[PDB]
């Protein structure tokens, strides 16, 4: 997170409990007839600071690949979630029976690169995208 | 079998067949399985599980490519994985050659790019020229090249990239950078992969100037994992760094900016390959040349040529310090995942020719690339470097097992560097045997934390770091609970 | 900086440690000093080929210790063999102080450094050294000055540490300020190893050699007798003396003058002795006769 | 299958090779004994092992 | 009689099995060096011990063993008329 912005908050959550207490400790409640006490209105100073959650969740064995019992789709070139290490059989599922891409055989792509026809069917737009046209 | 037959089962036909060991028994005796996904797949990873024998395991893997290459739709899955573990030519040029006869130009792709991840990177080079002849539904070969391929995982790489430079900007700016300086560098380097992020390197270009030694080599080293697969700012950054363009600074700049171009370029090598080839005649000298002579190995894989691998034999030879640990990685880079007992003698004579520090180790782990998938052949290699007299060559030993014996999980690589870590007291050998154990038995990886934490307990705290590193490897897509367990007391411990 | 700096790691021949070690010992309690001549591989490898000593005094490991003629008288030996070398560096023995430089050590440290940046001051175990299991370490010395500058952290660089105190935290100060115990590596060859690990020539008549028979029915005559002593105290004992902590175990079972420690020491010196002593004889014998 | 229950044929009925399994079964069970004793076996010298560390280390 | 799907999962019990003992065959390799293992950390701990033997020899001052109030720790005069708590060295007995 960084200590930098961390700081800038602390100092000003303080500046509420100073304002309070000196409006309430200088009313006398002594030195009039009536004695309660001044020595009660004793209040004292707050900060604040803030770290990252720790949470443990989806854990088989501490740092498997957190298997989800539920699937979403994600589209080629992206992580719309975040995908997590080494499933090879967890990626491809059943490939979609509407996308432009299906194939001859289910469920033959891995994490390791696979290019389905579009002899099959077409449907959705094919979009070309390598970063080539970036480089030169 | 024929109560087997009847029943219609595959998966129990592969088991009793295993026991057998006859290949028409395999496939069933008359042809009757015909699923191409699933059990199919199964077989292999059981055959070698159980068997530690290799000359029938590359004949069943075979004959079960070609059954399914008569079928209309042959697997993608099952070519793969006889291409790494027989390191055949044949097991991806029969199925694309029946291709050609579908005209599925779409099919031939799609083996491809799956070719690209899975399999030996110096592997495809020699493909290329067969797959030609036998005729393809070309196109083919800016995919198997990997120049196409590399760019379209960038886009990936970068779009979805989140990790900021803020944590290395706050300790170099509150006090002078040396040490601080390799601190920053290594941890840069790893988390922009494939990614922009040349904007911290631009403008902080006074950061590693103020480096030393070793540091200052490691920090200009650092950008090419960075700008991996950019072809547009690699040049750029290496530049400064190079006497291309003014304040080199010093040698270990220019010699990992060298590093770097090597790095950003390697697996597709191109236009690069040239000018590194030139600046290795050309300079033949320490700390400029180390980096040079890493990059020119890490170019050449996936195009090939047999220049390369006798430049950075020429250099070797010469008895340069700092240059001489990249050449030794380098050779091994090169002739990989075929054998060559050029590359093997070339670099395990050298060893014992020099007494400096820098080159041995760089030659230890180099004779291990090159065997790579030797499986047994690899015992004899490994037993010599141990016999040996020096302790430095003891430890060259164990990296040889360690990368030839992965794609299997075998008793017979594991008793050998176990032998020598328990004859010596010396704290590199136990070190050294405990990593390369972590390796082999990956493909059970569940037996790793056993054996490691036996090997901890030791008074050397020498073989607690290679405990760690065992583990980690074994681990390292996938992992168990007692692996991070076992790491755990390491990292409070107050050794260093 | 373009300057070099950093951690060197020594490559120790066999005859450079044990010759060390020898002069160590020999100069107790007085510090004694000596040059290490070697040749320079690499770019942190400093090998001392050969040692010698400068004389024994109340003087040394000061820029007295080292005398002009010893060290040339020296050097000439060599020449006739046909042997060029450089004084890589020094090695001395403190043996009222830990493996660390000392005080008296530092004009001396400081006066090589200047000559070479590659000439390190080197503390050789004596035996004074608490946590000397022959752990030799290299140091060079800079000043507080220097190291906030930053010339201090380039010192320490590539290195694997360890952490000793034989003289408490103002040792550890000065330990981690300089390199921070360095790497000592030894060069060996299988040869070498084996003249130093038999003790003698002689073992082959010796291991066979005998007393008189007399005197070997005498031991296990010896050994019987004071075994049927201690046979009492094992008595009570058995019924615990599984128990920790020495004290309680005293009273319990019989821990002052422990039956099963004196017991367990009669069986083993006795069962080694008779059968090696009789199988020597018999051996012999058949071959002979 | 079981190691009782006997029925005619076994040229591809089937019942045989079921029968067979229960057998396969008796292989598993004359290996579950070796492997008990070798994890005991291994266990007696870390005990011994641990032993000698602790005093070493400390 | 069969020839239902049954044979496949009578298969799966056989080759759970057959992974399994591959990995203590491992695990044999490892038993018989383990006990190597122990014949080098006594060596090691030959030289370790020689770290101790330091410290046991001289400069020594010579004291009286007042009691002992525990085994890691204990109550010591030394001839100086003055009393110090320290430590054992190996727990003597």
């Amino acid at each position: 997170e960084v200590p930098k912005e961390k700081e800038k908050e602390k100092v000003s959550t303080a500046v509420l409990s100073i304002t309070a207490k000196a409006k309430k400790k200088e009313k006398e409640k002594e030195k009039k007839e009536e004695e309660k006490m001044e020595v009660d209105e004793a209040e004292k100073k707050e900060e604040k600071e803030k770290k990252k959650e720790p949470e443990p969740n989806f854990q088989l064995l501490d740092n498997p690949a957190r298997v989800m019992p539920a699937q979403l789709k994600v589209l080629s070139m992206t992580e719309t979630c975040r995908y997590q290490p080494f499933k090879p059989l967890s990626i491809g599922g059943i490939i979609i029976l509407k996308d432009t891409s299906e194939d001859i055989e289910e469920l033959v792509e891995p994490v390791a690169a696979h290019g389905p026809k579009i002899e099959e069917e077409e449907q959705e737009p094919e979009p070309p995208e390598p970063f080539e046209y970036i480089d030169d | 079998f024929q109560r087997c037959l009847d029943d219609h089962k595959y998966k129990q036909a592969i088991g009793i067949a295993l026991e057998t060991r006859r290949l028409d028994v395999f496939e069933k005796t008359i042809l009757e399985s015909n699923d191409v996904p699933g059990m199919l797949a199964y077989s292999l990873k059981l055959c070698m599980s159980l068997m530690q024998n290799k000359q029938f395991r590359n004949k069943v893997l075979r004959v079960l490519v070609k059954i399914y290459m008569n079928l209309e739709k042959p697997d993608f899955i099952n070519v793969c994985q006889c291409l790494i573990f027989l390191d055949d030519t044949q097991a991806v040029s029969d199925i694309l050659e029946k291709l050609v006869k579908e005209d599925n130009l779409l099919m031939a792709y799609q083996i491809c790019f799956d070719l690209y991840e899975s399999a030996s990177q110096q592997f495809l080079s020699s493909v290329i020229q067969n797959l030609r002849t036998v005729g393809t539904p070309l196109k083919m070969i800016k995919i198997l090249s990997g120049e196409m391929a590399i760019e379209l995982h960038l886009q990936f790489l970068i779009r979805n990239n989140n990790t900021d430079l803020m944590i290395l900007k706050n300790t170099k700016d509150a006090v002078r950078n040396s040490v601080c300086h390799t601190a920053t560098v290594i941890a840069n380097s790893f988390m922009h992969c494939g990614t922009t992020s040349d904007q911290f390197l631009r403008d902080n270009l006074e950061w590693l100037a103020r480096a030393t030694n070793w540091a200052k080599f490691t920090a200009t080293a650092s950008l090419g994992v960075i700008h991996k697969g950019h072809e547009k700012e690699a040049l750029q950054l290496m530049a400064t760094y190079l006497p291309k363009d003014t304040s080199p600074g010093s040698a270990y700049q220019e010699g990992g900016g060298l590093y770097a171009l090597g790095l950003i370029h390697a697996n597709h090598g191109g236009d690069i390959i040239d000018y590194l080839l030139n600046q290795l005649k050309n300079a033949s000298n320490d700390i400029v040349r180390h980096g040079g002579s890493l990059g020119l190995g890490l170019a050449a894989m996936g195009t090939a040529r047999q220049d390369v691998y006798d430049l950075l034999k020429t250099n070797l030879y010469q008895d340069d310090a700092v240059t001489g640990e990249a050449a030794g990685l380098a050779l091994g880079l090169v002739m990989l995942g075929s054998k060559n007992t050029q590359a093997i003698e070339d670099m395990v004579g050298y060893a014992q020719e020099t007494q400096h520090e820098k080159i041995l180790r760089g030659l230890a782990v180099g004779i291990a690339l090159v065997m790579y998938g030797r499986m047994e052949e690899a015992d004899a290699l490994i037993e010599s470097l141990c016999r040996d007299k020096d302790p430095i060559l003891r430890r060259s030993g164990m990296y040889t097992v360690a990368m030839a014996y992965c794609g299997s999980g075998n008793n017979k690589a594991i008793r050998r560097l176990l032998h020598v870590a328990v004859s010596d007291v010396n704290d590199d050998v136990r070190r050294a045997a405990v990593e390369s154990l972590g390796f082999i038995l990956f493909r059970t990886p569940e037996q790793c934390p056993s054996v490691v934490s036996l090997l901890s307990e030791s008074y050397n705290p020498h073989v607690r770091y290679g405990a760690a590193m065992a583990l980690g490897v074994c681990c390292a897509g996938t992992g168990n609970k007692e692996a991070i367990n076992l790491l755990e007391p390491m990292t409070n411990d107050p050794v260093n | 900086a373009p300057a070099v700096d950093t951690a060197e790691q020594v490559y120790i021949s066999s005859l450079a440690l044990l010759k060390m070690l020898k002069h160590g010992r020999a100069g107790v309690p007085m510090e004694v000093m000596g040059l290490m001549l070697g040749e320079f591989v690499d770019d942190y490898t400093v090998r001392v080929i050969d040692v010698f000593a400068m004389p024994q005094s109340g003087t040394g490991v000061s820029v007295e210790a080292v005398d002009p003629v010893f060290q040339a008288k020296m050097l000439d030996m060599l020449k006739q063999t046909g042997r060029p070398e450089m004084v890589v560096g020094w090695y001395h023995s403190h043996p009222g102080f830990g493996c660390w430089l000392s005080g008296v050590d530092i004009n001396t440290q400081q006066s090589f450094e200047a000559l070479s940046e590659r000439a390190v001051a080197v503390v050789v175990d004596p035996i004074q050294s608490v946590k000397g299991k022959v752990v030799i370490d290299a140091f060079r010395l800079i000043n507080a000055n220097m190291m906030v500058l930053g010339h201090e952290p380039r010192q320490t660089t590539s290195n694997l540490g360890h952490l000793n105190k034989p003289s408490i935290q103002a040792l550890i100060h000065g330990l981690n300020r300089h390199y921070y115990s360095i790497t000592i590596n030894y060069r060996k060859n299988e040869l070498e190893q084996k003249m130093l690990l038999n003790l003698h020539k002689k073992s082959w008549m010796e291991g066979l050699t005998l007393q008189d028979y007399s005197e070997h029915c005498k031991h296990n005559e010896s050994v019987v007798k004071e075994m049927l002593e201690l046979a009492k105290n094992y008595n009570k004992a058995v019924e615990e003396e599984d128990k920790m902590t020495p004290e309680q175990l005293a009273i319990k079972n019989v821990g002052k003058q422990d039956p099963k420690r004196h017991l367990e020491e009669h069986v083993d010196v006795l069962m080694t002795s008779n059968i090696v002593q009789c199988l020597a004889a018999m051996l012999d014998t058949v071959v002979f006769k | 299958m079981a190691l009782d229950g006997p029925e005619q044929m076994e040229l591809e009925e089937g019942k045989a090779g079921s029968g067979l399994r229960q057998y396969y079964l008796s292989k598993i069970e004359e290996l579950q004994l070796i492997v008990n004793d070798k994890s005991q076996n291994l266990r007696r010298l870390q005990a011994q092992r641990n032993e000698l560390n602790a005093k070493v280390r400390l | 009689s069969f020839l239902g799907p049954e044979p496949e999962d009578l298969e799966d019990l056989y080759s759970r099995y057959k992974k399994l003992q591959q990995e203590l065959e491992f695990l044999e390799v490892q038993e018989e060096y383990i006990k190597d293992e122990q014949k080098n950390l006594k060596k090691e701990f030959l030289h370790a011990q020689e770290e101790v033997k330091r410290i046991q020899s001289i400069p020594l001052v010579i004291g009286q063993f007042l009691e002992a109030v525990d085994q890691n720790t204990a109550i010591v005069g030394s001839t100086t008329g003055s009393n110090y708590y320290v430590r054992i060295l190996s727990t003597i007995d």
